[PDB]
């Protein structure tokens, strides 16, 4: 999984 | 002055209580879409409009209603960037999985560690856009939630903008469906 | 005029809230009655009063809340004329099955082609009033919906007005129960 | 007099309506906690405060939301006295089972005769406080309901006040979890 | 099961 860029 | 006051005060009142009505309406809204078997189908209407709002930067991402692994299991939802996030900015449809604060977290085993499958349904049952993954146990995204939601984690390069939109069968009658399947092994 | 004007606006927003609140109470009640397994049991209270209204032409028929074949399957509801419709008008109890427009119709196969069983429960578990059928595939009643509801289709001559009413065990404590079972084979 | 007989009447309007809103919110809260498989987990927050209200004789017992044995099965709920009832007053935590008047009672077999298991979950999944029982067939507590609720029946000496409260793992983050499991054998 | 007390509550 890759986290989102904050928003 | 007497009435003119006892009047605009009942109005401020009439407004505070109107906020308490809109909240209760959304709570009911979230309730209608919630599932408890780890399966969730998210329909996104007004697709075109919501795309623009994304491209135009106005609204980068949308959250979906919540769902659970079981009646008292994990609370989760999805988050989508109709125009990309991170590596897929402007080129891909980014899709993420979110572990939210559940009312039963104290009873659940942490970190979250269930396989998750994400899908963009083809409204022609031909070729769906599918991908899956297993939680990164060391990532904070799957640690017992401290806030309302953890950092979303998923597929920033889930689907090429061109693939959808264009035509195909993913978008039909200005709507699309997103499907999420949380594997229940162990629970 | 002045306060008298801001006073009508205030009375307005109040009854407006009272309406949204009533609108929402119903939504709540509608969610409270839905099922997602294909089985539905509809209890009609104030049977006497509602039978009369049918005979007095005032209220010919009544719709039941909605239910589904699965969490994201077909949306359906029932309709009953407590005094007859078509061939059994004023003699028989007319009960009909309705395929409603569902939020997921685009993902479903059409036309609707599932066995539908209808019953008038005997509150003595003795002799239930049961009937069943297979949709008429060429009937508009089972094509994918265009309106909120398709034309109801069912049993015009379901149960003789006399059979129920009179006494027996179908009516008890001024209430009855109607049951529907939608075969899920293939779904 | 001038135009106050209306406003001082609108204020009585907002106020007599504000009470209807408290009703609705209670019903929504209830739908959100309902289950239909005979299993029910009841979370009690503000444990400290609610314990005082019991000791201080102010609030003896609390009822929990309702739940069912099946979509159209028996309606039930629990009742707890955080400071004891009958033989356990001031010494034990008294937990009871309640058969409520359900909309489908007429279709169900009576008296109620399903095993019921009750437990106070150890938020460390170490040693749960459990207890079970089979209905007293002749007791009024399990006959078809005439009122909203029958007489609660269960474990007046469920758990020593000292055991929980104190520390342990039953109370954590000012809240506890009560669980009930209704055996479905025969249904 | 033991019934609840009439007064208790």
């Amino acid at each position: 999984p890759v986290q989102e860029t904050l928003h | 002055e007497a009435l003119s006051s006892k009047v605009q005060q009942l109005e401020r009142s009439i407004g505070l209580k109107d906020l308490a009505m809109a909240d209760l309406e959304q709570k009911v809204l979230e309730m209608e879409a919630s599932t408890y078997d780890g399966v969730f189908i998210w329909k996104i209407s007004d697709f075109p409009r919501k795309r623009q709002e994304a491209v135009a930067g106005r609204i980068p991402a949308i959250f979906s209603p919540a769902f659970y692994t079981s009646r008292y299991g994990y609370k989760m939802c999805l988050r989508i960037y109709l125009n990309g996030d991170g590596t897929g900015r402007g080129t891909h449809l980014s899709l993420f999985f979110v572990v939210m604060k559940g009312p039963n977290d104290a009873l659940l085993r942490w970190p979250f560690n269930q396989k998750v499958t994400l899908m963009l349904l083809d409204q022609n049952n031909r070729e769906h856009v599918i991908d899956a993954f297993r939680p990164d146990v060391t990532s904070s995204s799957f640690q017992r939630p401290v806030n309302d939601m953890n950092i979303a984690s998923g597929c920033p390069l889930f689907c090429p903008v061109s693939k959808m939109e264009a035509k195909n069968s993913y978008v039909r009658d200005d709507a699309i469906f997103i499907k999420a399947i949380v594997d229940l092994t162990g629970l």
